[PDB]
């Protein structure tokens, strides 16, 4: 059938303020396609339209967009889930983050918070293994749901706490990654890591709103991860 | 002099698996280095890798690197260098455990339904190996490996230039590579990155087909830059089509499936892979298993449906648990794209474009080579290549499953560990006149002034289509002939192609266009090569020449560029090593 | 644009443009319920003040409570207060472990909460009367 | 350690909010239980309820827990919406005074009965 789209547009050198532009992409009513597919087509009709994309299979994190009020990956959001007769398909950039052009936002502040929490293994080196480190399946199991983050920022983008404190409150993705190392048998700086998150903003700005769980493409649960970090803190500072 | 400059003792163009492993190593050596990327490093095609890393660790069972050599040499068809493969397989373990010490989320061993063993990296059974030597971390080993490595460049504070587009290399009056030019996608400014060493790691470019497992980013920018600069490409017709791509989707599904015990069946309920490779079964090599299913489609005996002529990849029989603990990433791509839960029904798989074994010829240290007037190997001053963009001559004519990743790390690190030494050797390299620099800006200026030209979408589409038909799994002289001409038609066409967006703030089009040229030079080289070779080896299958030419075609076809001037084709080879090795019969 | 330096990038922050889960509504109301209550104590203290000062005082308070407009306000306070306690407890329960941190488990918690709130609100209204 | 925040650090604020929340919940039930067992409230019954050492001590324990609790809470809210420093400090000041007065007035009312 036909498809009426509503897309966010903005170009620093032409526009001086954002606008929503109308689009119609008459597609074959044969099968369902992802929203990226639409966009690609539309881009053929209109070149100026820019946005990010790559793996195309929901594994790179490039196409994070807010579709009809909800954040997701354009590469795996079926047009079925977004089509309602008479109404337009509103596609906008991720909330909160600055807009570089069209649907492309500056992810700067996002990666920053990621770095603050030290996204890498810390092993004092005391007790070197012969070959690889000792990691029993039961210990390695603890990392599930914590190492699959693809840094799409759908979660953080959906968190009001993160809107008010982009640079003070770490945010969903970063705490999920902090936890990945906090419970990693191979990491030896856990207590040191916990002292670095005891301030008032780093973690405690989380009010358990659960919008982050709501939107995760990978089905990850930052709220639950943040709940365990809070516990660790209580054990170490009380 | 109006163009900005950024001096580094090195420039690593590409943030893939290999590009970061090198940028890391080069930095450990106290060498100033800039790392560039078209996308944020974690989005490179490597994140998509599944299967795992095949390396002889001996966890799953006792093993030696030599068995890794035999499994791999016969895997390439004695078209892959013994010297290089040796080095890789041998240096394999140490290099991988290194990654675990960096915190890589490997799967672990101990208790399972009917299995049991210590904390080693879990090694899964894979195609081309007598037993299980594939270290895997769930279905997402690439994602684990790519993220770890990024986390590492975070710790070691590597200078990263995210979302910068490298255009063309910049040559020295003496014909040396001295850095390159690149575009800041964000602002749109252009800059010349001058360096005493310019490392290319721009991945493959399977985008020159209509159905590939690769991403929209794999456009062979690397290949394009090499040719437009003067550098050849080895075995640029050797393309491995993955056996289990997804019918109608082109999205990949791990060979690990067969590894964990997956069936590759036909509608008549027989396991045709058992009949084709009577004793090796589904473990059969890459090149071989592809033609098996693809054939069943030629005879009108291939399964069909909404998705299209496919082959059933039965896995349901395995426990839903095992599938969720070992292949979580698979169980979703199938439902998401194939609308079929593998826990209960097989998967509509088909051989689709995958790894590109061809690419810039290099020594083990990663240096780029070109031929001499006589036809002798001559290193290229200031240029190195690692990853898929490089044909170090390791996979030869058939890349063994899980060896690419092992390639990335080993040779990515190899280039790093040797960089200072190589520079010493080439010596000092002289500056570049604005003329040299200006030259590289040509491709850009062209596109930016030409606006009434032709629409690149068609050119792009055509290009992929032709390659798809005339250079598929099976091909023949007459075919290449037509395509090879069609291409010239299109390559001229592409010269008047236009650029609609002339903006600065993130111009996706301008970027995509620039990538088109690379698609063009890439596909071209692929053809002139494909046609040339007179034998049916590894991924190369000609109905006209069904047997491999041991005497004539046991060599590396060297595509001879001259930039945009007229082309040529030559040869190369490598039988000597340490433990020794003879060609033979290839029965999988 | 500071002085002699331009262009500040826009941001997508139109709330009517964003779709919020019921869990997101639950917690922002808990926040709004707290500020209402913060002010509420002052009003109750005032009343408590009058109420005990002396008989004539108790009378004057008994009559102010008489106004139905005041009855309506005394009603919003108790409702806001009740809401805040219920969601607050839902909150403390997830923190410790008497409630799943899963999304579904969260939406169900939020719903049961509003339900108990409305009921208490009703009780509150019977009392005000 | 943020000067406006009561807590020396985050974990502190977490606890103090939870601890006061529990105490205040008991107190509310206590006061609610009383009203739902009164029907027609007589000046004799009202003053009788407060002239009780127990009701006096609980009522002042709640007021004190409100100070600590609303302090931290109002502080969190302000940290999110009032970004201009000068303005926010004025508010925190108005709020902490108001809270302190609530407790002092509490004392006055209580010993006066
Ligand atoms: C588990 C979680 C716990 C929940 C926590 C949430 C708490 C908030 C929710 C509030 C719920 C209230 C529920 C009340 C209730 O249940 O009402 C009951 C109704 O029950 C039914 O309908 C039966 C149905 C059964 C179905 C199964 C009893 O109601 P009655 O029948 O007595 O009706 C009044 C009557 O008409 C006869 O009425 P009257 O003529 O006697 O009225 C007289 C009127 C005027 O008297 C005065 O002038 C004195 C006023 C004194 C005010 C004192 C305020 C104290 C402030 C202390 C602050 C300390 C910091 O009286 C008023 O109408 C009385 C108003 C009472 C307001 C009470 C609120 C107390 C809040 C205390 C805690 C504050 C905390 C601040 C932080
Ligand atoms: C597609 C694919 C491949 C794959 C796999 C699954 C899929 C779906 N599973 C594998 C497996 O289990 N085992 C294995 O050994 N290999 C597997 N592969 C293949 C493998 O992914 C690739 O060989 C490997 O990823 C290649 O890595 P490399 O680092 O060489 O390349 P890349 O990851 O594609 O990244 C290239 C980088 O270069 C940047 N780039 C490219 N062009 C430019 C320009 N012009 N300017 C600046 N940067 C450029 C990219 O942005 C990227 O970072
Ligand atoms: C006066 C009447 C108001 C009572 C409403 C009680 C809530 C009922 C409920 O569960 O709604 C769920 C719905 C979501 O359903 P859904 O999530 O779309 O589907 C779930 C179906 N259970 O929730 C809403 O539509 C918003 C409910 C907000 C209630 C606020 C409490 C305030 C009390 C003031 C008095
Ligand atoms: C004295 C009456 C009360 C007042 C004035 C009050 C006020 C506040 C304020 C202003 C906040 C912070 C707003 C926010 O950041 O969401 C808050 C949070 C909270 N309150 Fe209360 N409160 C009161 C009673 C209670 C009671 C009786 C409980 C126990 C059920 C409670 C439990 C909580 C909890 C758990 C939070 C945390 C919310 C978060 O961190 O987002 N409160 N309160
Ligand atoms: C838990 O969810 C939420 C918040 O809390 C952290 C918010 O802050 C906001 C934003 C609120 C604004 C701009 C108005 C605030 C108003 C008052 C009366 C306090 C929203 C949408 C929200 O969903
Ligand atoms: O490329 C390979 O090594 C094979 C692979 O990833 C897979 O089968 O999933
Ligand atoms: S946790 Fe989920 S939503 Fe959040 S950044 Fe990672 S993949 Fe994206
Ligand atoms: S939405 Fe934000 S407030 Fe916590 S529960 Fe998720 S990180
Ligand atoms: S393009 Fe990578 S997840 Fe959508
Ligand atoms: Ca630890
Ligand atoms: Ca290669």
């Amino acid at each position: 059938m036909r498809l009426e789209f509503s897309i966010y547009r903005y170009n620093p050198d032409v526009d001086d303020a954002p606008r929503m532009q109308d689009y119609t992409l008459e597609a074959d009513e044969g099968r369902d396609m992802m929203l990226l597919d639409a966009l690609i087509q539309l881009k053929e009709k209109d070149p100026s339209l820019s946005f990010r994309r790559s793996c195309r299979e929901g594994v790179c994190g490039s196409d994070g967009l807010n579709m009809n009020g909800k954040n997701g990956l354009a590469c795996i959001t079926p047009i079925s889930a977004l089509n309602q007769p008479g109404k337009k398909i509103v596609i906008r950039p991720l909330p909160g983050l600055p807009v570089i052009r069209d649907l492309v936002v500056d992810m700067g502040q996002f990666y920053a918070q990621y770095e603050k929490i030290k996204p890498y293994l810390l092993n004092n080196g005391q007790n070197p293994p012969a070959r690889e480190h000792l990691q029993m399946p039961e210990q390695r199991e603890k990392l599930d749901g914590l190492y699959e983050c693809i840094l799409c920022a759908c979660c953080s983008t959906s968190c009001p706490s993160f809107w008010w404190n982009p640079d003070k409150f770490i945010g969903p993705a970063g705490l999920l990654a902090a936890y990945r190392f906090l419970i990693d048998s191979r990491d030896t700086e856990t207590d040191s890591r916990l002292d670095g998150l005891s301030d008032a903003f780093s973690v405690f700005r989380c009010h358990s709103i659960m919008n982050c769980v709501s939107v995760c493409p990978k089905g990850l649960n930052p709220t639950r991860a943040i709940g365990h970090i809070k516990s660790m803190l209580l054990q170490r500072n009380a | 002099m109006k163009l900005p400059v950024r001096e580094f003792d090195a420039v690593v163009i590409g943030a893939g698996g290999a590009g970061m492993r090198a940028a890391l190593q080069i930095s450990q050596s106290g060498q100033t280095c800039a790392l560039l990327s078209k996308v944020f490093p974690t989005r490179s095609h490597t994140v998509s890798a599944q299967g795992g890393i095949t390396v002889a660790l001996g966890n799953t069972h006792e093993d030696n690197w030599e068995w890794h050599m035999y499994d791999t040499v016969k895997g390439s068809d004695y078209i892959g260098d013994q010297d290089a493969i040796e080095y890789m397989c041998k240096t394999g373990p140490e290099a991988i455990l290194e990654l675990e010490h960096m915190g890589l989320p490997f799967s672990r061993l101990d208790d399972g339904r009917i299995y049991q063993r210590p904390f080693g990296g879990q090694s899964k059974n894979f195609g081309g190996e007598q037993a299980a030597r594939t270290a895997a971390a769930a279905d997402r080993t690439g994602h684990a490996l790519l993220h770890t490595l990024y986390q590492q460049n975070l710790k070691n504070h590597t200078t990263i230039f995210s979302e910068w587009y490298a255009l063309d290399l910049v040559k020295n009056q003496d014909g040396a590579v001295v850095g390159c030019t690149a575009l800041c996608i964000e602002t749109g400014e252009v800059v010349y990155f001058k360096a005493r060493a310019t490392v290319l790691a721009t991945g493959g470019a399977g985008r020159i087909y209509q159905s590939t497992t690769n991403a929209h980013i794999n456009t062979g920018d690397g290949v394009g830059m090499a040719i437009r600069a003067g550098v050849p490409v080895q075995d640029m017709e050797m393309w491995q089509f993955h056996p289990t791509g997804i019918a109608g989707a082109g999205v990949l599904v791990t060979e690990g499936c067969r590894g964990e015990g997956g069936y590759l069946l036909n509608k008549h309920g027989e396991r045709f892979m058992e009949r084709y490779a009577p004793n090796a079964k589904d473990l059969a090599g890459r090149d071989v298993v592809a033609r098996s299913i693809m054939i069943e489609i030629r005879e009108g005996r291939g399964c069909d449906g909404p998705w299209g002529p496919h082959a059933k990849l039965k896995l349901d029989h395995l426990g839903k648990e095992v599938l969720e603990s070992r292949l979580p990433g698979i169980l979703e791509l199938s439902r998401t794209f194939a609308h079929v839960d593998p826990v209960k029904e097989p998967i509509p798989v088909i051989p689709t474009c995958h790894y590109m074994m061809g690419g810039i010829p290099t020594k083990v240290t990663g240096q780029a080579l070109t031929v001499n007037e006589k036809g002798e190997d001559v290193v290229v001053p200031g240029l190195f290549a690692v990853g898929e963009i490089a044909c170090v001559s390791v996979h030869g004519a058939n890349r063994l499953g899980g060896n690419s990743l092992l390639d990335l790390v080993v040779f990515g690190r190899a280039a790093g560990l040797h960089l200072q030494e190589s520079i010493a050797e080439q010596g000092a390299l002289r500056d570049a006149s604005e003329s040299d620099v200006e030259a590289s800006l040509d491709r850009l200026n062209r596109w930016n002034n030409n606006r009434n030209g032709e629409d690149p979408v068609a050119i792009r589409k055509a290009l992929q289509e032709c390659m798809q038909h005339n250079f598929s799994v099976f091909r023949e002289g007459d075919a290449m002939a037509k395509g090879l001409e069609q291409l010239k038609v299109i390559r001229e066409r592409l010269k008047n192609a236009r650029l609609d967006d002339t903006s600065s703030e993130f111009n996706t089009q301008r970027v995509e266009c620039l990538e088109l040229d690379n698609l063009m030079e890439t596909a071209y080289a692929t053809a002139v090569s494909a046609n040339f070779r007179t034998e049916s080896r590894g991924a190369h299958s000609r109905f006209d020449f069904p047997d491999r030419d041991d005497e004539n075609w046991l060599c590396h076809s060297l595509y001879l560029p001259e930039s945009e001037s007229m082309t040529r084709r030559s040869v190369n080879m490598e039988p000597k090593l340490r433990p020794a090795f003879p060609p033979k019969i290839r029965t999988y | 644009m500071i002085r002699n330096v331009k262009k500040q990038r826009p941001v997508n922050l139109d709330l009517q443009t964003i779709r919020f889960p019921i869990t997101a509504i639950a917690s922002i109301l808990h926040r709004v319920s707290g500020v209402i209550t913060f002010v509420a104590v002052g009003i109750l203290l005032w009343l408590l003040g009058t109420s005990l000062s002396s008989p004539e005082g108790f009378e004057q308070a008994s009559a102010i409570m008489g106004s139905f407009f005041v009855k309506f306000i005394m009603w919003g306070i108790l409702t806001a207060l009740a809401y805040h306690v219920v969601v607050g407890i839902r909150h403390m329960m997830m923190d410790f472990g008497y409630l799943e941190e899963t999304f579904e488990a969260g939406k169900r918690s939020a719903k049961i909460s509003f339900v108990i709130t409305v009921v208490l609100s009703l009780l509150a209204g019977v009392l005000v009367w | 350690s943020n000067a406006s925040a009561l807590g020396r650090n985050g974990v502190h604020d977490f606890i103090l909010v939870r601890a006061t929340a529990i105490v205040l919940t008991l107190y509310i039930i206590y006061m609610v239980g009383f009203f739902a067992t009164s029907g027609e409230l007589t000046y004799e019954v009202w003053i009788g309820f407060f002239a009780s050492a127990f009701t006096k001590v609980f009522t002042l324990l709640a007021l004190f827990s409100i100070l600590i609790h609303a302090w931290i809470g109002m502080w969190q809210v302000l940290t999110d919406y009032v970004k201009p420093l000068a303005l926010r400090l004025m508010l925190q000041l108005v709020i902490v005074v108001a809270l302190v007065v609530y407790v002092i007035y509490g004392f006055v009312v209580v010993w006066g009965v």
